[PDB]
């Protein structure tokens, strides 16, 4: 008999990468939620560059998130998210890299983009995308 | 005059617990595990040793194999912090998404491994061969010897197979590293590594995939053995090859036909299905066991030519009556004998027995051929009961045993043995015994008497003595150096609150020499060459650090070799922002018995005040709560309790370990009735010494024995304890297994008086009538103490009308594993005290 | 201003509840037997326990002839079984053969039988019941007397049909489906779990009422093959063993067992010894003769035996169709492909199955047992019967319909693939006997009685008001006018006599306990319809509940969409004006059950009155979804179980706040059991600002884990309704529950077999992942309903205390 041991868990840092491509005027965004590391950025950069996508720098979440959380992607109604949720989890670099794509016809005055904690409804991130970044 | 704890919202409590865990101070989550030291030829480089171990360097949440080079002639003024080199290039060893098969997850629950990845491994020194299980199967690699030491990580080679289930418990044959063994589908298998061929040697499991229909098993430890005796294997290699090359394997075959079965929910809740276990409750029948050999012969190219399997020339139950368990078993280093440790049912007579391989004959059903095998056995072949330990309290089982390879002295057999029932304390003894023979007639069956194979003692020399004991359980071992006639061990000679390393000459029992610095508690592991050792130590006010020391000094006097600090593998952290380390104290009782303890005095204290207290308690045997080790990461919730204004009082009353036998032997047949008096006596003392203890508002809180003790306090001492938060309690004692209840409580046929007053569910009418004075917590999937215990208690509360509250953890076994169940456990814990205390 | 309930200790609440229960069963099913003279005129048998040994026993009573009017009469309760025990409560049921006057029942370990008529002697003293000695192993289940022969009877042993004889004591096993738990999935003549629970059918065998020509006797049973049905595990009542039991539980989306109908013939002689005992089957596979047939709702024979009939249902439960099977279509099971092809051709040509009446709806089909086949003349062309259609006009009404039996002379040797209208017979006439925005009670043991000598049908309906059950009568030869036979202002549960001259009425009202009164019809012979009932005697009288009970008050209102709803409210004891009392919204809100009706509630829900004596108001309203109100009203739940019912609760709860004044909308709880628990949780999620706390009892948390018969009927099996499933499962919306503690209690029985403990187990498992708090109360020894009294008291005490503190 031994006293049961309560598990210890620490949140980790993470970043959110914004990618875009412009065809004629329609924008396709690619949003990546990934733990803050070195190799993953210089890999995903090439993976997106293959399809002529490019990066746009926006601040990562300040708070330290737990690994294994689910986040609703929310916006103003004029957007189309083929995956509506994102998931923070480690990923083997030589394997596939998940993301969420967003289709918008014309940005105009800029579109909002928010991640939101599924369990508690926390606004842990935001981004005011503008045509200036394009 | 009193002090009232601040009232927080539920989300507020969640936030403060999240913050207290975020401020943990970036713990390593694992210290370097079991090490292996490998010398290097000096001309090969600047280093002198290579050190292999397990660990996670905070990079991944995956335990992995690492190594480090031990430098030569390190300079003194500057601290050297060794690296952690990877050995398997980018090889993840946890299964996909971290979900294990039921066999290995149950084994992890039995070993209490809360880490992912390679948990253990097997290592052959000469060939330098590493063999382990990773992902869902076996892997192996080579770094030590002829391959030459590596510089860059290399790829592990998967061992191809054709079996169906998981390959459990790999073991490398010492006599030949070209083979290995394992357990598959509850049977035994031997395989080759080079040729890739396999072979099955046991035919006990039908494979009908239904625990109910195929009861037999071969070379595997049952439940009661794994849980209550901590033996996780059933097979053992003979370390010498006998001359075609013949190899032996001692293994046990269990027969669980008549063992009572129970059903336990499965981790897949949607199925609403249960798994069946052979769970022998107190008073029931334990499985039937036996010991068998399994020979196999090979040629120069490594092909298994023949593969027999033998048995004792008499039924195992006939030669050895009154034997209920097989605690430990193994060989000697020459291969001349195989040994085992037998426990009787009341667990009061353990005995070492020595068995020659010649007593194993092939399984001959033709009675004519069998009487020929029983005729061909040599004369001097018979079992030898070298040692027997009879007590009056109970026999704690030790692994400490070291036989000396005997020269051509046919009579004598010398060995060290950590005996504990002789003086009341665990002490090493050097005993030499003459193996007397009788030249039995195995053709005619024999009904052995009580002293058939007992050989008489020639000498019995104590090597250590005093009011202290030698560490012998929970994975503690001794290292014997036969080139200098020394023995390295660990004990509590200095103070019962510290574990230190020692050495003493086993030829001449002189004076003991401590090798570690005082003021800490050390867990250390020697080298096989006895020139270096690594120690893992900490104290109440300092987190752990892992240093490596080098035994230097004149070669003529080896006892007084001074331990030189060579390098470090991990440093302390000191957890500065919000952790006030507790303060150890000690008092005496009215029966003149010294007890220890510790108190977490409240943060931001003021004179002339009173704080609500929380008497944290385990109280059960084989656990010591108060010792000079760092409680900062194990029990930090108690610090958070203190951070709010509660005064936590821990106390190791009579019944705990590390203080001898007669001290622990106070629970015998009175379990439950005596441990609370020590908690209340040690709680009233702190009211005198310190003044901030508010005896008006006293809680109590425990887990799986303290949960049982939380309820006994509220029954016996309702005026002392206002609330009581029991966790996974043990309500009725007639529904717990044999290996533990019989040891302390003497099956209900004999102790029906004590079983009555100890089972807390049979006294439900003495619990408080008022509401909000009892919380109950239990895990649904629990298989150590099942949900029945809480479920039967609730049933008894309703037959009497007493109020209660309850929290169930559906996806949690006996230990809370996921973080969401941990947070919710603490968040609801603070909230109960915040409102009802 | 506001009002605050007086706080008590735990002992206080327990003591007031013990007192309330300290200050608190009518005769069961009856049968009439004429007594040929004598002082009396009939003898009436029933089941009951008179103020003594707690045991439902057989009690008879002599109805006297020419009773006087000036004084009320109270019949005695005679006994029939001298000092017999029927508890493993009491004799739960029995079967009665009128001609020989033989009662056969199962008492708690074995079968017993007795006789009161035929021998020209009616018993005077309670006699000894005789034991039917058996050589079987387990318990005999579901005995039935053979209407063609009062010597032989049938029963079920280990899922296999058996036939025994009373005079000779010999037995015989007719079917061998059980290999003798999971290894054997085949059963013979038993109703499975879904049939017994969700379709209200508790038998698998059906005797033929007429013997044919040694004398042969037919028995129509069904065979079920549960091979590929899922298995679940439920704890055993003996907690100490820590072992579970296995049941076949086909969850929604899974596959129901495979059904098949089979006769079972047997022949005997003048001495009652069985000579032959065969077993037969359809000339074509059941799966091929009738594709798209999922369940067998009901079955039986006609009056003369010339046909066996059954009611078939498909998986969507939107096509119920009557079928009529002749015994000549069942050939013995023949292994040799030669003997099969000669018997497949040796049957007559006109013999075939007929689809007598196909009911096609758009909502669902409620299984009515109301169907009366008329024995006709040679009459080979036509066939007439009475059927209680409901999908025709949206209400359950009676119909007389005559259909002609067209024949095509199939070649039963060659394999056939039937088309959409293979055996559909064309209708000849269809006249509605009843009409209007009411319905004829058809389910829950409610039946009709058809008198053929006087051409009258007696039925129960709610023609006056949806709150009452009355006994009506109308002529089936001519759709004339209906006549109510029960006194208004009550709700009755009548049972006619086999001679159509008397009827007992067990009736009660909101403010009056149940009383059993026997009425004898006396009227002109020339007009049978206008015969008027005369009160004759009272078997039992109402207690009147005098000292502590106060009956609630029924009201009704209209919603925003102009849909009339009903409701009821227990007014708080000792009410002062300008006082806002704390209320409780007790709710069920599910289909097949209504709660607001003019019947005595003071025995089923007196805790609602105990809640009122403290100072709580109670509000019960039956919104859209309940029964006894048509189909388009009940059919508002379709594919939206959860999303509609709670909207009407607040719509009605607000109404009570204006009609009365003592409703404190700040303090209002919500409480229900097994569908109110589902709705309580759906209220606390949708209306947190409306409801302070919730008390969910045994709730259904996820719909993907419930059986097919109930869920697929209302929720459109998951593949086609993946929107309404996730939006109706409360365990998938846990992130919307309250964060504050002391706002959610959860109770559940551990041994629950209808809605398993997994539902609250999974819910708790989702409350932890979201961080929300809760409380919990487990009843380890209680199934779906809290039976024992300790578990019942400890439930109401903790219900008062959770309201005392956190409301």
């Amino acid at each position: 008999r031994m006293i049961p041991a309560v598990g210890h868990f620490i949140p980790i840092t993470s970043i959110t990468l914004i990618y875009y491509r412009l065809y004629l005027e329609d924008i396709t965004f690619h949003l990546y939620l990934v733990p803050n590391d070195c190799t993953i950025r210089k890999a995903i950069d090439e993976e997106e560059l293959k399809f002529q996508f490019v990066r746009i720098n926006k601040p990562p979440p300040v708070d330290a998130l737990y690994v294994g959380s689910r986040y609703i992607v929310s916006s103003s109604k004029e957007v189309e998210i083929l995956p509506k949720e994102l998931e923070l989890c480690y990923r083997s670099p030589r394997e596939s890299q998940l993301f969420s794509e967003i289709y918008v016809g014309n940005i105009g005055s800029g579109i909002n983009l928010q991640l939101t904690d599924k369990k508690y409804m926390n606004l842990i991130w935001e981004a005011l995308l503008k045509p200036g970044d394009l | 005059a009193r002090f009232c704890v601040q009232k927080h919202s539920w989300d507020g409590l969640r936030n403060i617990i999240h913050g207290s865990r975020k401020s943990s101070g970036l713990i390593v989550s694992k210290a370097p595990h079991d090490f292996q030291f490998v010398q290097k030829p000096d001309e090969s480089g600047p280093h002198s040793h290579r050190l292999y171990y397990l660990g996670m360097p905070y990079g991944s949440r995956e335990n992995s194999l690492l190594y480090s080079e031990i430098p030569k002639k390190v300079r003194k003024e500057a601290l050297l912090l060794l690296s952690w080199k990877q050995m398997l290039d980018h090889f993840q060893a946890t299964p996909h998404h971290g979900v294990y098969s039921r066999e290995e997850e149950l084994l992890r629950e039995r070993k209490r491994l809360g880490v992912f990845g390679i948990t253990s491994y097997d290592f052959h020194s000469e060939s330098g061969l590493f063999l382990f299980q990773a992902s869902n199967s076996l892997f192996h690699c080579r770094d030590g010897g002829k391959n030459g030491f590596m510089v860059s990580p290399m790829k592990p080679l998967e061992i191809k197979t054709q079996c169906s289930g998981p390959r459990m418990d790999p073991k490398i044959c010492p006599a030949d590293p070209a083979f290995f063994s394992f357990i598959n589908n509850n049977d035994l298998w031997v395989a080759n590594i080079e040729t890739g061929e396999e072979r099955r040697l046991t035919f006990c499991h039908q494979g009908s995939a239904s625990v109910l229909d195929n009861p037999k098993s071969a070379g595997v430890a049952t439940f009661v053995i794994q849980e209550e005796f901590d033996r996780f294997t059933g097979c053992w290699w003979c370390p010498t090859a006998s001359w075609l090359k013949t190899l032996r394997i001692l293994y046990e075959e269990v027969d669980e036909s008549e063992v009572e079965v129970i059903h336990v929910p499965s981790p897949a809740l949607e199925e609403r299905k249960t798994d069946s276990y052979r769970y022998p409750r107190t008073g029931s029948k334990n499985p039937k066991i036996a010991l068998k050999l399994a020979e196999l012969q090979t040629d120069h190219q490594g092909k298994i030519v023949s593969s027999c399997e033998k048995e004792l020339v008499q039924p195992f139950s006939s030669l050895f009556p009154k034997v209920e368990y097989i605690a430990r078993a193994g060989w000697t280093r020459d291969g001349r004998y195989a040994w085992a440790m037998f426990l009787d049912r009341p667990q009061q007579r353990l005995q070492l027995v020595l068995l020659p391989p010649a007593l194993f004959i092939p399984t001959l059903e033709s009675e004519a051929q069998w009487q020929e095998a029983a005729r061909a056995i040599p004369k001097n072949v018979q079992p030898f009961i070298i040692y027997e330990e009879v007590t009056n309290v109970w026999i704690n089982v030790h692994d400490i045993f070291h036989p000396f390879p005997q020269a051509e002295g046919q009579q004598d057999f010398c060995f060290l043995r950590a005996n504990e029932c002789k003086t009341g304390f665990c002490h090493l003894y050097r005993v030499t015994v003459d193996l007397k023979t009788n030249d039995y007639d195995w053709t005619e069956p024999l009904s052995p008497a009580e002293d058939e194979f007992k050989c008489p003692i020639k000498e019995e020399v104590a090597l250590t003595s005093g009011e202290w004991e030698v560490l012998s359980r929970h994975g503690s071992k001794i290292w014997v150096n036969e080139q200098t006639k020394l023995v390295y061990f660990q004990g509590t000679k200095d103070t019962p609150l510290e574990h230190h390393l020692y050495v003493v000459s086993y030829e001449s029992a002189g004076e003991i020499v401590r090798l570690t610095t005082p003021g800490f508690s050390h867990s250390c592991s020697m080298s096989q060459n006895f020139d270096m050792f690594v120690s893992h130590y900490s104290s109440v006010s300092t987190p752990p650090c892992v240093h490596v020391y080098k035994l230097s000094g004149p070669d003529d006097d080896p006892l007084h070799k001074q331990p030189r600090f060579w390098a470090s593998m991990m440093e302390a952290a000191s957890c500065p922002p919000d952790y006030v380390p507790p303060e150890i104290f000690h008092f005496h009782t009215r029966a003149d018995v010294q007890l220890y303890g510790m108190i977490y005095k409240p943060h931001t204290l003021q004179p002339g005040r009173k704080h609500p207290t929380v008497l944290f308690v385990y109280g059960g045997p084989q656990v010591q709560l108060v010792n000079n080790s760092f409680k900062g990461i194990k029990y930090l919730r108690l610090n958070t309790l203190a951070s709010l204004g509660y005064a936590v009082v821990v106390i190791d009353g009579r019944g705990s370990c590390q203080r001898g036998l007669h001290f622990e032997g106070a629970l015998k047949n009175q379990m439950g009735q005596v441990e609370i008096e020590d908690q209340v006596e040690g709680l009233q003392y702190v009211a005198e010494k310190y003044g901030f203890i508010d005896l008006s508002r006293v809680a109590i809180h425990g887990w799986s024995y303290g949960g049982f003790l939380s309820l006994m306090g509220l029954i016996h001492k309702p005026q002392v304890f206002k609330v009581a938060i029991a966790g996974a309690p043990v309500t009725v004692w007639m529904a717990y297994d044999t290996g533990y209840t019989e040891r302390y409580m003497d099956v209900p046929e004999n102790n029906q008086q004590g079983y009555e007053a100890g089972s807390v569910a049979l006294h439900v009418e003495k619990l408080p009538n008022e509401p909000n004075r009892l919380l109950i917590l239990h895990g649904f999937l629990d298989e150590n103490v099942h949900f029945f215990h809480t479920n039967f208690l609730v049933s008894q509360l309703i037959r009497a009308g007493k109020p209660y509250q309850l929290q169930i953890y559906p996806n949690e076994r006996h230990s809370i594993r996921c973080r969401e169940s941990g947070e919710h456990y603490e968040v609801t814990l603070l909230h109960f005290l915040q409102e009802h205390l």
